[PDB]
């Protein structure tokens, strides 16, 4: 039947990345989660007027299991690696996920986006120059998003779709 | 008729129930949120106990009201007012009888003594489950001991009195089984031989046995308050979950270990002997519940250095190959086959905390604080309750411990492991990943041939145990 | 995973929580600190099947001895355990049956009658006596040791058997 996309969200933790499949998962308009439920992590889309299904995975917590990384890594297609605009070292630590994901996947063109994730009020040190530069030098897209009205979320994972679609 | 209460002016939880106070989920209530006030009266609710809310409150209070403020506030609850006498009881009065007094006597017997009694519950559960409130803060701790030691009257004498022995042992702060172990399993290194000890000399029985108690007791040792708020994420982690640390840290190092054996070992027929070796460790690990242990094996086999050794895999027996392969099955879909697994084997076990570390953080960034109502703000204590299921679930496993003896040798090996020495994690993993393409080379390069590096045979002695007499 | 909501009664004193607790933890406690509601958790495989058994600890001193009807509502089965060393807490037993039948409206609840301390020699209610009450109850009696943990396991999964085919 439909095709199912199974994406993976990496990057630093204790930075809010958790947000951003929380938010595209969610009831959109009731502010609620149950982690636990079966297919908490799985969602039927309609994007360019093609009905799939995302399967995400998202780790979010476990950053200390480091050696668990690529065999998470390797079930994905695609991935979102997620950066947190007040945060410089989860900036620096992007360029370490990609070599990863490229290690893991064995190949130079993963499909892949760039989430710059704005999770509180705290001040920006990463400015959308920088990152955009970025991901200009590695050939991929870029992203912002707000981790708390849900600005970007949407734009973010239909990007990385169309970029598996066109691999 | 319902017992009258005191005024609410003068006692704060006789206050009704109110949808601008506390609502509750669609034979005891559940309550989804609620002020403060509210949530401690049904705490110490005079009509009923509540053990798993006690356990549930005060595992997750703190991200709603601070320890200082909840004794007060448990002590406020405790100091309940007693009604006058009423009109029967005057006009005895005024005849120089001794009144019946009926509405006082029940009000103390099943208003009073009950909610006295919840409060002093909570206070006991408090000290004993949750004493880090009182290492953290020695005013708080001094206030409580205040409070009960000063607690009067013959109703709650035999509790207060145990409560504060309780305390005090606290400040100063043994296993009995149904069989005896198994004798200690050994192969090419003998005992007190630590100098050879390594992975093919150890009997792998007792690898995967004195791992599994290390990691058993690394399991164990974890508490709550290293999980509540997220705190092993956060910039002071290394203060707030140093047992939950350590723990993943030692699940790290023995992956590394595994791949750090596998690579380094340029021989191909040894290598062989060497990824056998681990899969044995593995079939061990699933027999003694070691769910922990068998991720770690599925872990370093799936590696970018290790799942790539086609030539490695290609020579290991099919009965193995299937083994591994249904471990890895455990982590396919979400953890959907571990998940079903954990719940229906016999403890004791170690479970893989990864997935409790996920499940709090999400509940925790995918639920409000306060639920707006009324122009109120109301407590999302639902939220906690999800918080609390799962590290209810934690200690739950916490409890059942190995009928296996500890070899303090083989114990210290493994605690000492450091596979990346003094290299840093890139620096390290760069060189596994180079190692592995050294050993095996990417097509169409050849396939070098290596020295031997074992002087000692490899095979295996297998993972059934012995019984001598 | 069925669930199972046992809950443990009797006077106080009687090793109704060492009896939980080495249950719980394969650990004897040797303090006496009179409980008020304690609740534990234990995953467990019985004749083959895995079940979660919800164990509730009652407090046995007389002061507690009006707050029992909302703890014998929720329960399915009851350990009515006295100690064999103490006959005031064997002649107590007979209340908490009367009590369990009148709040359960039922004269057909799971039940386990549990002789506790059959580690000491110094006995003062026979077996025969516990024996006869049993028989009279329609229920089994087990005399268990929370020490040694003789007939500890045995207790709390007969009164499982007695859940699951009620
Ligand atoms: N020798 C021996 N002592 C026991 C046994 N079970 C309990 N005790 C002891 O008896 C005392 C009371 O035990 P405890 O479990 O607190 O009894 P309880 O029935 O829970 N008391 P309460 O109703 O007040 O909560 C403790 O000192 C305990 O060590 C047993 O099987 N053997
Ligand atoms: C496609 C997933 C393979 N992961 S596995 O099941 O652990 C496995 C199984 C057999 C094998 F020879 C090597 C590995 C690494
Ligand atoms: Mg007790
Ligand atoms: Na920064």
């Amino acid at each position: 039947g439909m095709t199912e996309y199974k994406l993976v969200v990496v990057g630093a933790g204790g930075v809010g990345k958790s947000a951003l499949t929380i938010q595209l998962i969610q009831n959109h308009f009731v502010d609620e989660y149950d982690p636990t439920i079966e297919d908490s992590y799985r969602k039927q889309v309609v994007i360019d007027g093609e009905t799939c299904l995302l399967d995400i995975l998202d780790t979010a917590g476990q950053e200390e299991y480091s050696a668990m990384r690529d065999q998470y890594m390797r079930t994905g297609e695609g991935f979102l690696c997620v950066f947190a605009i007040n945060n410089t070292k989860s900036f620096e630590d992007i360029h370490q996920y990609r070599e990863q994901i490229k290690r893991v996947k064995d190949s130079d063109d993963v499909p892949m986006v760039l989430v710059g994730n704005k999770c509180d009020l705290a001040a920006r040190t990463v400015e959308s120059r920088q990152a955009q530069d970025l991901a200009r030098s590695y050939g991929i897209p870029y992203i912002e998003t707000s981790a708390k009205t849900r600005q970007g979320v949407e734009d973010a994972f239909y990007t990385l779709v169309r970029e598996i679609r066109q691999h | 008729g319902q017992m009258r209460l005191p005024s609410a002016d003068v006692y704060r939880f006789a206050e009704p129930d109110s949808e601008e106070n506390i609502i509750f989920e669609e034979g005891i209530p559940i309550i989804k949120a609620g002020t403060v006030i509210k949530l401690i009266e049904r705490l110490t609710y005079h009509m009923y106990a509540d053990p798993n809310f006690v356990r549930t409150f005060l595992t997750t209070y703190r991200s709603f009201c601070k320890p200082q403020e909840l004794l007060s506030l448990i002590i406020e609850r405790f100091e309940i007012p007693e009604p006058e006498p009423t009109e029967a009881d005057r006009i005895a009065i005024e005849n120089g009888d001794q009144p019946l007094s009926a509405e006082l006597k029940r009000f103390r017997k099943e208003y009073i003594q009950p909610v006295q009694l919840r409060v002093l519950n909570v206070c006991r559960h408090w000290v004993e489950h949750h004493f880090y409130d009182f290492e953290r803060d020695a005013y708080l701790l001094q206030r409580m001991e205040e409070f009960i030691g000063t607690v009067r009257g013959k109703a709650m004498k035999k509790w207060v009195e145990s409560i504060t022995k309780i305390i005090q042992r606290k400040k100063i702060a043994n296993i009995t089984f149904q069989s005896s172990p198994p004798t200690v399993e050994w192969h090419i290194s003998r005992p007190g031989h630590i100098e050879t000890f390594d992975l093919l000399t150890l009997h792998p029985i007792e690898i995967a046995r004195q791992l599994t108690l290390l990691e058993s007791d690394l399991y164990r040792a974890v508490q709550p308050s290293e999980l509540v708020g997220s705190v092993w994420t956060k910039e002071d982690k290394e203060i707030n979950s140093p047992n939950l640390l350590k723990m993943i840290r030692h699940t790290t190092n023995l992956t590394l270990w595994f791949e750090k054996c596998i690579v380094e070992t340029e021989n191909l027929e040894e290598r062989v002997a060497v990824v056998s070796r681990i899969i044995e460790i593995l079939q061990v690990f699933q027999e003694l519940n070691n769910f922990n242990g068998v991720l770690e094996v599925v872990s370093a086999m799936n590696s970018s250095p290790v799942y790539r050794l086609d030539h490695t895999f290609e020579q290991i027996p099919s009965r193995q190959k299937k083994i591994l392969e249904e471990a890895h099955e455990l982590s396919e879909d979400h953890y959907k086959k571990y998940l079903a697994k954990l719940r229906s084997i016999n403890p004791p076990c170690v479970p893989f905390f990864g997935i409790y570390l996920t499940n709090i953080l999400k509940t925790e960034e995918g639920n409000p604080e306060v639920l707006k109502r009324h122009g109120k703000e109301l407590i999302n204590f639902s939220k906690r309750r999800k918080v609390a299921e799962i590290t209810g679930e934690i200690q739950q496993y916490q409890n059942q411990p190995y009928c296996l003896r500890v070899e303090s040798d083989i114990k210290r090996f493994f605690e000492n492991l450091n596979p990346m020495g003094n290299s840093m994690e890139k620096e390290f993993t760069d060189y596994l990943f180079n190692k592995s393409l050294e050993i095996e080379p990417r097509n169409p390069k050849p396939l070098p041939r290596f020295p031997k590096k074992y002087s000692y045979p490899l095979k295996s002695p297998g993972v059934r145990p012995s019984n001598p007499r």
